[PDB]
């Protein structure tokens, strides 16, 4: 109900985290961004398509899927 | 087979045409702009401000080294 084909992302490092709210990953994760609000910090409430969820840098993963596609 | 291509720190994109160095990193020529109205410096001069960028009259709005 929330993985269409927006912004698909790739980690670039194993990294490691470990609460509530906090997503461990190894790299090699496609990870469904399910929201990006600002709060403060910077992260992302990012599903991981291995199935699970928690905030993580927005800069420790690249994006492949893009909305604006002109041209 | 090492890495070779930028990326546009505003789209986290991998550049592949004109790159822009600032902040340390590359930008698409179209997506480097002020810190203020997002205006982009395409084939224009722009100014950084605490390490964000900013029109020549948003950066000195900003501040103007003054
Ligand atoms: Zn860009
Ligand atoms: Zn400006």
């Amino acid at each position: 109900q929330g993985s269409r084909v927006l912004h698909v992302v790739q980690t670039l490092y194993p990294f490691s985290s470990v609460t509530e709210e906090e997503l461990n990953f190894e790299k090699g994760e496609t990870m469904e961004v399910i929201e990006k609000p600002e709060n403060d910090p910077e992260w992302w409430k990012c599903k991981n398509a291995r199935g699970q969820v928690g905030l993580v840098p927005k800069n420790y993963v690249v994006v492949l899927s893009d909305g604006p596609a002109l041209h | 087979g090492s890495m070779g291509v930028p990326i546009c720190g505003a789209c986290r994109r991998p550049i592949e045409g004109r790159v822009v160095n600032a902040m340390g990193k590359q930008w698409h020529v179209e997506h480097f702009v002020c810190a203020k109205c997002e205006k982009p410096f395409l084939g224009h001069r722009h100014y950084e401000r605490k390490g964000l960028a900013y029109c020549e009259t948003h950066y000195n709005q900003l501040f103007g080294d003054v």
